[PDB]
């Protein structure tokens, strides 16, 4: 049940892996290094070799060694990348890493002068959301109203008063038996969060 | 293929005509989104995925970003910022069956939302409740998937659609599947108006020294305008410098 | 969270009956619904169920061939149909499913409807005839008989909800002229014969039927 | 198909006491797929306990169970008055999910004898050519009791239909009515009409008669 197949210390290879709308995308860097304790101090860019539209949902890995290495993680960094005058990313500043590259990324510089800057703006965040209705969870008319027996003249148009009952809109616009389903103001989909005071059919 | 099961095709090397296909009656549905349907032969595609699946009438307004619905949720999602298109047709005269087609299934449960251009064939029993199923059915265990049953008497809003999803990646990297439109020789160091794989405008083209590395095309300058362009011909780099001007 | 079923069915033998059963509160979608019927006066018998996702059945060697049950998810309304009623099929039928969320489902079957009577023989509508149990000559007993009705059930009280003290109504009989009997009886105390008028009131609703007797002491 | 088996018949207790019902599976079953219902008469089932040991939502924590295989038991610690109904256990593993027979959980008494009452047919009833004498057992415990036509001495068999009440709420006592149907012919070819009743709280059969026309 195949889907796809594809066929193409001394050295360090950096790797990146990531899941974007179902495209794994693979970047690479190699370079000579003389190093054995630890990963080498320094800066170096990683150009785009891979992209595989697998659609797979990939949430652990391993490696496989050859029998007789550093894993981090990604997060949603915003970076500010220095392009020179050939085209290699030659600098980087990682805008969450501390208040200097904050302000760094504020004013799209790398050199900060000596002074106060006004760079953000700290907000207390949610801890946990509050639903509110009132307790009421009584069936609508909708099914005489809808279902009826008989209808009225148009010219006779009939108007029916609608409250103190919960009801589901949903089961009504997934229906394919309503030829037309067409709203003004107010979205179609999102109907079952809004709460009304006054409804008429 | 069934739509839990959606078959993606890439596309390469190729030139193609869609405009024998947007003035067809055979496509029920023809509706793209980030670019114009009739104004296709211009832009030299750059990436392209055809996928295609089949689902019923009734399904067809949940493949469109931002939906919801069983097809939207649990078996086909698409992302908010798709640019592509979607084509769709009733084939009822060949996927369906007197007494129900047996061959199209559909995922009918999943405890999460499928991320967009997911795909999920496992056949685990979902397990409903909190007791666990050991790949046996019953109470609070079911099989994922079901059977649409396609029949030729059914109402067209129940009948088989066959629907093929193009998604692109349009002007950021080199092209490949282009269009048909043929080329012409290129001028440099004289003000001409250029179109480079659907790139368009005013400009001299001239020699550079920018070693452009072999997966970048295109070049911009700090206002984001174009810089330079890589000869889709001949694999040199030409900076785009506008047609000299200043202030009379 | 309710589960409604339909109304009360009379039908004649060699017909059918589709009985419904309505969700609410819960996300039907991903439910299941049994049904399980009850002769009266009889323990519970299991018909079958339903998975309402998929409309796989599993029915009950005894239903087998005559109950088929189905479901709509989009009026989110299971039902069932028995064809070839007979004079055995007449019990009250029930459905039952366990409540649910988006994702996950109750660990059994909690939400039960209301129930549904389903009568059913080669008897006809027909009022019912009440005729006084009058007391013998320091407590007396007294009463009414309804007698040759048909269908169940009747309902009878003693001076219009006044008397409800020592009284008993016992439930009815299916003779074998297919007509019910049933006896209604009250314990006054023996002055009161002659001070005190005793009226029983039986309402037939099947056949429309509001008879008002009086209760003499002979 | 799995059978289950539930008892006792009809459980005599005094609210306040405590409740055990039993029931037994023809083959071992698994706990997490055992179910306990209570239903009172002209009432829905009523969900108690799930997974053998799983309190329902809403359903009082004086209700346990637990049980292992082929055995299972509902305690009640202390018995309420809103307790006493019907009470079924269902296993819904194996297919089918079969039912118990029901266990009758009513409120116990001391022994009372029942006081028996005879009423002649109406002559209204006597112009249509059918004559219906009626015995009435009001207030007695057990509910256990027999009833027997004599018609002229001649006892009789097959043409009499019995009716017996719930336990009364109020004095946890029960009520009987037997009908004995006869023709008009028959109902005029004999004089005296008694219905003899024997009962626990009853020393000896207790026989009221009436005399056809007095
Ligand atoms: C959907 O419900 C499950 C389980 O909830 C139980 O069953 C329901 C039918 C209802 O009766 C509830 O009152 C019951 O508690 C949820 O799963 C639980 O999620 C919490 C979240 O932390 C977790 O602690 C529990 O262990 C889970 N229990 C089980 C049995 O899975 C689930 O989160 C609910 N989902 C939604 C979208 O509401
Ligand atoms: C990809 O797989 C992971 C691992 O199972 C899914 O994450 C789980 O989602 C369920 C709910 O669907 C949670 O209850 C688990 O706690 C999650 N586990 C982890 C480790 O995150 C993930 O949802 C899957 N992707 C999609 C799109 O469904
Ligand atoms: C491959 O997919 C088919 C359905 O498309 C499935 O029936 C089969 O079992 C799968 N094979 C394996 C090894 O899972
Ligand atoms: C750009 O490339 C040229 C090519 O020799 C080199 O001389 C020059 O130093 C490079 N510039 C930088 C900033 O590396
Ligand atoms: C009305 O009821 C019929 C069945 O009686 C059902 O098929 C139909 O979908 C219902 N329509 C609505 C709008 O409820």
């Amino acid at each position: 049940n195949c889907t796809f197949e594809y066929v193409s210390f001394k050295n360090l290879r950096e790797f990146v892996f990531k899941n974007i709308d179902g495209y794994f995308k693979i970047y690479s860097k190699h370079t000579p290094i003389n190093l054995v304790r630890d990963l080498p101090q320094g800066f170096s860019a990683l150009e785009p070799l891979v992209d595989l539209p697998i659609g797979i949902n990939i949430t652990r890995f391993q490696t496989l060694l050859a029998l007789h290495y550093y894993v981090g993680y990604l997060q949603p960094r915003t970076f500010l990348l220095k392009y020179n005058e050939n085209g290699t990313i030659t600098d980087a500043v990682d805008c969450a890493l501390d208040p200097l590259s904050e302000t760094k990324c504020t004013l799209k510089s790398f050199t900060v002068e000596k002074g106060i800057y006004q760079t953000s703006n700290f907000r207390v965040q949610p801890t946990e959301s509050i639903v509110r209705f009132p307790n009421i969870t009584n069936l609508c008319p909708f099914g005489e109203v809808f279902n009826a027996t008989r209808f009225a003249s148009v010219y006779a148009w009939n108007r029916k008063r609608i409250s103190n009952c919960v009801a589901d809109y949903s089961v009504l616009y997934n229906s394919a038996s309503f030829s037309t389903f067409k709203c003004y103001g107010v979205s179609p989909t999102k109907l079952n969060d809004l709460c009304f005071t006054n409804v008429y059919a | 293929a069934s739509v839990y099961a959606w078959n993606r095709k890439r596309i390469s090397n190729c030139v193609a005509d869609y405009s024998v296909l947007y003035n067809s009656a055979s496509f029920s549905t023809f509706k793209c989104y980030g670019v114009s349907p009739t104004k296709l032969n211009d832009l030299c595609f750059t990436n392209v995925y055809a996928d295609s699946f089949v689902i019923r009438g009734d399904e067809v307004r949940q493949i469109a970003p931002g939906q919801t619905g069983k097809i939207a949720d649990y078996n086909y999602k698409l992302p908010d910022d798709f640019t592509g298109c979607v084509i769709a047709w009733n084939s009822n005269n060949l996927d369906s069956k007197v007494g129900g087609n047996y061959n199209y299934l559909y995922r009918l449960f999943r405890k999460s939302n499928l991320k967009p251009f997911e795909r999920d064939i496992s056949t685990e029993i979902y397990q409903a409740g909190s007791t666990p199923c050991n790949g046996v059915e019953g109470f609070n265990c079911y099989f994922p998937l079901q059977s649409y049953g396609f029949q030729p008497t059914n109402g067209v809003g129940y009948q088989p659609y066959r629907v093929v999803v193009l998604s692109f990646e349009l002007l950021h990297a080199p092209a490949t599947v282009c269009g048909p439109k043929k080329s012409t020789n290129l001028v440099k160091n004289k003000c001409v108006n250029f179109n480079f794989n659907g790139l368009t405008g005013t400009g001299v083209l001239t020699e550079s020294n920018k070693k452009f590395l072999p997966f970048q095309q295109f070049g911009r300058d700090i206002a984001d305008t174009t810089d330079a362009v890589r000869d889709p011909q001949t694999l040199e780099i030409l900076d785009i410098t506008p047609c000299s001007f200043g202030g009379v | 969270v309710q589960l409604v079923q339909s109304g009360p069915e009379v039908k004649k033998p060699g017909t059918s009956v589709k009985v419904s059963c309505k969700a609410s509160g819960f996300t039907f979608t991903t439910s299941a619904v049994q049904w399980v019927r009850q002769a009266r006066g009889q323990r519970l018998e299991w018909i079958g169920w339903i998975v309402v996702g998929s409309g796989n059945t599993n029915y009950a060697q005894k239903f087998q061939e005559r109950v088929t049950i189905t479901r709509d998810m989009s009026t989110t309304t299971a039902y069932m149909e028995l064809s070839s009623l007979r004079s055995e099929d007449t019990a009250v039928y029930f459905c039952a499913a366990p409540h649910c969320n988006s994702t996950s489902c109750y660990d059994a079957f909690d939400i039960w409807g209301q129930g549904t009577m389903v009568t059913v023989s080669s008897a006809s509508t027909k009022g019912p005839s009440v005729f006084p149990l009058a007391p013998s000559s320091g407590t007396a007993a007294l009463g009414c008989l309804v007698k040759d009705y048909f269908p169940e059930p009747v309902t009878v009280s003693w001076n219009s909800g006044a008397l409800t003290s020592g009284v008993h109504t016992f439930p009815a009989v299916l003779q074998s002229s297919g007509l019910y009997s049933l006896s209604s009886v009250v314990t006054v105390p023996s002055s009161s014969l002659g001070t005190q008028t005793y009226i029983c009131n039986v309402n037939h609703k099947p056949s429309n039927t509001k008879v008002d007797k009086k209760v003499e002491p002979k | 198909d799995i059978q289950m088996t539930q008892s006792p018949g009809t459980l005599s207790l005094s609210p306040g006491e405590r409740a055990t019902l039993s029931c037994r599976a023809s083959q071992s079953v698994s706990s997490s797929y055992l179910a306990w219902y209570q239903q009172k008469p002209g009432q829905a089932p009523r969900l108690l306990i799930y997974g053998a040991s799983s309190r329902a939502t809403g359903i009082p924590d004086r209700f346990s169970g637990s049980g292992s295989g082929t055995d299972f038991t509902l305690t009640i610690s202390r018995l309420e008055p809103e307790d006493f109904g019907v009470y079924y256990c269902q296993q819904y593993g194996s297919s089918p999910w079969t039912f118990g027979q029901g266990t009758k959980v009513e409120i116990k008494r001391t022994v009372a004898a029942p006081s028996v009452f005879i009423f002649p047919p109406s002559d209204e009833q006597l112009k249509s050519g059918t004559a219906s004498v009626v015995c009435l057992l009001n207030n007695f415990y057990p509910r256990e009791a027999k009833v027997q036509w004599k018609v002229d001495n001649a006892l009789q068999s097959g043409n009499s239909q019995e009716s017996v009440t719930e336990q009364d709420s109020k004095d946890s006592t029960y009520s009987l009515s037997s009908t004995l149907t006869l023709s008009k012919a028959d109902y005029e070819k004999h004089k005296v009409y008694a219905c003899e009743v024997t009962h626990q709280g009853l020393s000896s059969p207790v026989t009221k008669s009436f005399n056809r026309g007095e």
